[PDB]
RNA sequence: ACACCAUGG
RNA sequence: AACGAGACUCUGGCAUGCUAACUAGUUACGCGACCCCCGAGCGGUCGGCGUCCCCCAACUUCUUAGAGGGACAAGUGGCGUUCAGCCACCCGAGAUUGAGCAAUAACAGGUCUGUGAUGCCCUUAGAUGUCGGGGCUGCACGCGCGCUACACUGACUGGCUCAGCGUGUGCCUACCCUACGCCGGCAGGCGCGGGUAACCCGUUGAACCCCAUUCGUGAUGGGGAUCGGGGAUUGCAAUUAUUCCCCAUGAACGAGGAAUUCCCAGUAAGUGCGGGUCAUAAGCUUGCGUUGAUUAAGUCCCUGCCCUUUGUACACACCGCCCG
RNA sequence: AGCAGAGUGGCGCAGCGGAAGCGUGCUGGGCCCAUAACCCAGAGGUCGAUGGAUCGAAACCAUCCUCUGCUACCA
C-alpha cells in the first residue's frame, strides 16, 4: 500500500480505447531501468516522448 | 444573502486602530481594510487617501478598478 | 468623525442618515433621483455629505424647497402633476397626497365608467398589451375529468 | 460547536449527517454530531443494488445516518458510506445523536447568559464539563446523559465536582419533565369467586393491606375491571421495589377469603 | 461473461 | 458508355511587376499663411503641427478595377505489394477559406389565399363582385422561437479614440437622404443649400473596449415590469394607450427540476450598424464590420446514415404480422 | 359498559423533546411518432378536542370524544 512515484516515458502510441474513443493505449519505460516496459491507458492528448507520472505502477492496462 | 452592518464613518476606537495597523500590513487595498474592521468600504478609500497624504503609506499602483499601497517601502 | 444621530423622520416617512442625501431623500415618494438632485442643487447645500451630517437648519430648507418648487425656479416640465385635471395647478405631490391623487384619478375614471376605469375594476391590463400569455396569476386548470 | 468528545470523526463510525448538496462525484454533507465540517458520500459508495433515480435514496435537506470510510486530519477530508450502514447500527446511531443533542441543548442556558459574545464560551464549557461527564461509564454503556439522569434522581455527581451558577435549577427542572417517570405496569391478577354475603367485607380486612408493614393511609389503587378478577397496585417506588411489595399481594389478599368458606385459586 | 425494453386510426 | 462526385462560377488571402485616374490619393516643394519655441538659434535660416489654400509639379505605395501571374502533393525525409496514395518538414501570401449549382426514383408533404395557371361543383342582384362601424389584440390555463436581467470581470457621470456591407427624390403611387444658421430642457419647429450620387449627408467622430470620478454586498445607486400626470410628430381618423419625450410609481428575479439545442478558428460569445416590411414604426429576419477565448485532431457508446454477408410467417414493408 | 390498539396531506402511515415527512391518490410538465411503464415538480396539515408540566412538543401527564379487534352480553 506504500509505494513511491514512478516517472515513465512514452515510446509508442498504440490506439484509442474506451467506449467513446476517449483514452489512448501507450507503452512506457520507467526512467530508471530502460529495460522495463508497461502498457497504460492515458486520458489526455498524449504525444510520443512525454513523461507521465504513475501513482500506481504495479498495475497494467487490459482495455477499456 | 447575509447582513454586513458596516460603519459609515469612524469612531475613536476604529480610528486609532486604523493608524495602529499601518506598519503591520504588507498589502493595503480598500477591500482588505473593509474586511479587517467593519467599514463601509467607501470610507476605506477616504481613510487610505488621508493616510497617504500624511506619508504613513506608499502608493504602488493606482487604477480606476484597483488601488494598492504598501508599508513605507521597507522589510 | 462626529458619530451623531442619523435616523431622520421627515414628513410621514423614515430616512436613514447612513446614506448620501441625494439618495437618502429618494426614500420619500414623489422624489426620485432626477428630482432630488435638483432640489439639493437649488438649496446650495453640498452633495458629498451623508444624510446624517445635516443639522436642523438645512433639512427644513431642503423640504420647504421640495414642497414649493416653482418658488425656487424649478421648471414646470419637471413636476409630477402638471395642469392638475380639476384645478389647473402645477405641483409635485410628494408623500401621502400621491396615493390620494392616484385613487382619486382611478375613482374619477370609474365614476363616468370610461374604459380605463373598467379595466382597473376587473384587475386587467390598462394599456394595450396582449393578455393571452402574460400576467398569469391564477392556478393551473386540469383537462382530465 | 462540537457535539462529541472527539473533535474529528474516526474511521468506522456512524455519523448522523445532514446532506447539504450533491456534486458530480458525491453528496457533500454537514456532519453535526461533531463540528460542522464538510464531508462527501461518493455516488458509487451510496448503494449495492442498481439505483433508478438518486433523488429518492438521497434528498438534499434530510438528516441520515452514514458511516465513515476515511478521514484525513492533516487537511480536513472526510469520506462517508451508505453501503456500509446496518439496520442494527441504524438503531443505535440516532440514539447517540439525540443523546448528544440533549447535552448540546442543556448547554444553552449557559450560552444564553454567559459570555455569548464569542462562541468559544460554549467550546470551553464543553471541554470543561461535558468532556468528563461521559468518561466514567462510557465502556459500561453510558454517555454524558447518565450524569444528568442521576442529577435529579440522586444528586451526588454534579456536586462531586464543580457546580456552577444558575445552571442547576435549569437542568433539575427540565430533565424531570422527560426521563424520570416510572414504567408502572404491575396490575396484580386477583381471581376469586366466593359464595358468602360478607365476602366483600371479609377481604376488606386485607383490602387495606396491599402493602404490609406500612402506614394505613398510604395511597394505593382501588381497582375493579371484573367482579371475578379484582386488581391491585400499591406504593410506586421503582418497579423492582414495586414487584417486592406486590410479590405476595395476590396471596396476602387471598388468605382472608380462603378461611371463611369455599376453596379458591392460589 | 447478457438489468429493464409491452402495444399500434 | 451515360448521369451524379470532381471539374465549373462567385468570393477571401498575395504582386512596390503591367494598364491609369482633380468623381481617389501620395510625396515633393512652388508655395502662401496660422500658430507656438517646442530645437540649434532670436523669434529670423534650419526645423515641429495642419482634412489651412494653391500646382498646366512628379508619381500610383496606400484607393479604385481590368489583364496576366501564382499551388501542382511541385521539393526533401519516412511509410507504402514501393502502384494508388498517407505523415512530417524547408521555401511561401498560402500546403485542409466560404458559398452557388446538383442525379435516378418517390411522398396522396405544402400551396386552388401569388397568377388574366387551371378541371369539376357552388353562388350570381334579397350576391359569395362596394362604403361606415367592430374583429383578427378579448384571458382561469398548456406549449414554441426570443429580448432584458439576476450586478463589483458591475452600474452611474465625464473625457478619449477606431469600421464595413448598404440605401437615397417614385411613371399609376406623390413619399427620398440630409448639411448648416436660428428657436426649444427634450421629442421637435422655422429658414436656406447639396445630391438621380467614388461628386452631397460623409474623413460615415457607432457601440463594446480605453482613462478618471461616486457607489459598497444591503432586492442597493442591480433590474425595469406595472401604473398616474403632462408635451410633440405621422395620418382622413390614435379610444382597446401607433410611435417619441419629460417628472413620478419601483413587481418578479440572488444563476434556474426532470429534460434539451447549437457549435472547431477570426469560428462560439459580447457589440453596434445597414437592407427588407416602412404615411408612422423592430424585441423579427437578411447582410456587415468590431473585440475575440476554453476545448478536439477522436470514436461508434447514444441518435442516425452508407456498403457486404446473413435470417424472415413482413410487402399498407416492425408504426408489420400475429396466439389464447 | 369494559380491555387493548389507533387518531398526522383525499387515503394507508413513519415521526424515542431543538419539531411536517413517506407510500398511494390528485393536477401539470419530461421522455416517445403515440399510449402504458418510467423521471420531475406542484397542490392539499386545527398533528382528535380541552387544560397542565417543560426554556421549548404532534410526542409527556390528566379529562373527554371518535374508529377497529376481542370477551362482557348486562331486569
Ligand atoms: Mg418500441
Ligand atoms: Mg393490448
Ligand atoms: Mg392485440
Ligand atoms: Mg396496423
Ligand atoms: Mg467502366
Ligand atoms: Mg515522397
Ligand atoms: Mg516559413
Ligand atoms: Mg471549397
Ligand atoms: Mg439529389
Ligand atoms: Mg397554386
Ligand atoms: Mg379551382
Ligand atoms: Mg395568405
Ligand atoms: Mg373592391
Ligand atoms: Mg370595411
Ligand atoms: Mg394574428
Ligand atoms: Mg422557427
Ligand atoms: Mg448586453
Ligand atoms: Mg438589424
Ligand atoms: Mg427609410
Ligand atoms: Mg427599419
Ligand atoms: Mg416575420
Ligand atoms: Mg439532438
Ligand atoms: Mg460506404
Ligand atoms: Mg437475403
Ligand atoms: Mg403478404
Ligand atoms: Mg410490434
Ligand atoms: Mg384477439
Amino acid at each position: 500500500r506504500v509505494q513511491p512515484i514512478k516517472l515513465a516515458r512514452v515510446t509508442k502510441v498504440l490506439g484509442r480505447t474506451g467506449s467513446q474513443g476517449q483514452c489512448t493505449q501507450v507503452r512506457v519505460e520507467f526512467m530508471d531501468d530502460t529495460s522495463r516496459s508497461i502498457i497504460r491507458n492515458v486520458k489526455g492528448p498524449v504525444r510520443e516522448g512525454d513523461v507521465l507520472t504513475l501513482l500506481e505502477s504495479e498495475r497494467e492496462a487490459r482495455r477499456l | 444573502r447575509d447582513k454586513l452592518n458596516n460603519l459609515v464613518l469612524f469612531d475613536k476606537a476604529t480610528y486609532d486602530k486604523l493608524c495602529k495597523e499601518v506598519p503591520n500590513y504588507k498589502l493595503i487595498t480598500p477591500a482588505v481594510v473593509s474586511e479587517r474592521l467593519k467599514i463601509r468600504g467607501s470610507l476605506a478609500r477616504a481613510a487610505l487617501q488621508e493616510l497617504l497624504s500624511k506619508g504613513l503609506i506608499k502608493l504602488v499602483s493606482k487604477h480606476r478598478a484597483q488601488v494598492i499601497y504598501t508599508r513605507n517601502t521597507k522589510g | 468623525p462626529e458619530k451623531f444621530q442619523h435616523i431622520l423622520r421627515v414628513l410621514n416617512t423614515n430616512i436613514d442618515g447612513r446614506r448620501k442625501i441625494a439618495f437618502a431623500i429618494t426614500a420619500i415618494k414623489g422624489v426620485g433621483r432626477r428630482y432630488a438632485h435638483v432640489v439639493l442643487r437649488k438649496a446650495d447645500i453640498d452633495l458629498t455629505k451623508r444624510a446624517g451630517e445635516l443639522t436642523e437648519d438645512e433639512v427644513e430648507r431642503v423640504i420647504t424647497i421640495m414642497q414649493n418648487p416653482r418658488q425656487y425656479k424649478i421648471p414646470d416640465w419637471f413636476l409630477n402633476r402638471q395642469k392638475d385635471v380639476k384645478d389647473g395647478k402645477y405641483s409635485q405631490v410628494l408623500a401621502n397626497g400621491l396615493d390620494n391623487k392616484l385613487r382619486e384619478d382611478l375613482e374619477r375614471l370609474k365614476k363616468i365608467r370610461a374604459h380605463r376605469g373598467l379595466r382597473h375594476f376587473w384587475g386587467l391590463r390598462v394599456r394595450g398589451q396582449h393578455t393571452k400569455t402574460t400576467g398569469r396569476r391564477g392556478r393551473t386548470v386540469g383537462v382530465s375529468k | 460547536c462540537r457535539f462529541y468528545q472527539h473533535k474529528f470523526p474516526e474511521v468506522e463510525d456512524v455519523v448522523m449527517v445532514n446532506v447539504r448538496s450533491i456534486a458530480e462525484m458525491g453528496a457533500y454533507v454537514s456532519l453535526l454530531e461533531y463540528n460542522n465540517i464538510e464531508g462527501m458520500i461518493l455516488l458509487s459508495e451510496l448503494s449495492r443494488r442498481r439505483i433508478r433515480s438518486i433523488n429518492k435514496l438521497i434528498r438534499i435537506g434530510r438528516n441520515e445516518c452514514v458511516v465513515v470510510i476515511r478521514v484525513d486530519k492533516e487537511k480536513g477530508y472526510i469520506d462517508l458510506s451508505k453501503r456500509r450502514v446496518s439496520p442494527e447500527e441504524a438503531i443505535k446511531c440516532e440514539d447517540k445523536f439525540t443523546k448528544s443533542k440533549t447535552v448540546y441543548s442543556i448547554l444553552r442556558h449557559v450560552a444564553e447568559v454567559l459570555e455569548y459574545t464569542k462562541d468559544e464560551q460554549l467550546e470551553s464549557l464543553f471541554q470543561r464539563t461535558a468532556w468528563v461527564f461521559d468518561d466514567k461509564y462510557k465502556r459500561p454503556g453510558y454517555g454524558a446523559y447518565d450524569a444528568f439522569k442521576h442529577a435529579v434522581s440522586d444528586p451526588s455527581i454534579l456536586d462531586s465536582l464543580d457546580l456552577n451558577e444558575d445552571e442547576r435549577e435549569v437542568l433539575i427542572n427540565n430533565i424531570n419533565r422527560r426521563l424520570t417517570p416510572q414504567a408502572v405496569k404491575i396490575r396484580a391478577d386477583i381471581e376469586v369467586a366466593c359464595y358468602g354475603y360478607e365476602g366483600i367485607d371479609a377481604v376488606k380486612e386485607a383490602l387495606r393491606a396491599g402493602l404490609n408493614c406500612s402506614t394505613e393511609t398510604m395511597p394505593i389503587k382501588i381497582n375493579l375491571i371484573a367482579p371475578p378478577r379484582y386488581v391491585m397496585t400499591t406504593t410506586t417506588l421503582e418497579r423492582t421495589e414495586g414487584l417486592s411489595v406486590l410479590n405476595q399481594a395476590m396471596a396476602v389478599i387471598k388468605e382472608k377469603i380462603e378461611e371463611k368458606r369455599g376453596v379458591f385459586n392460589v
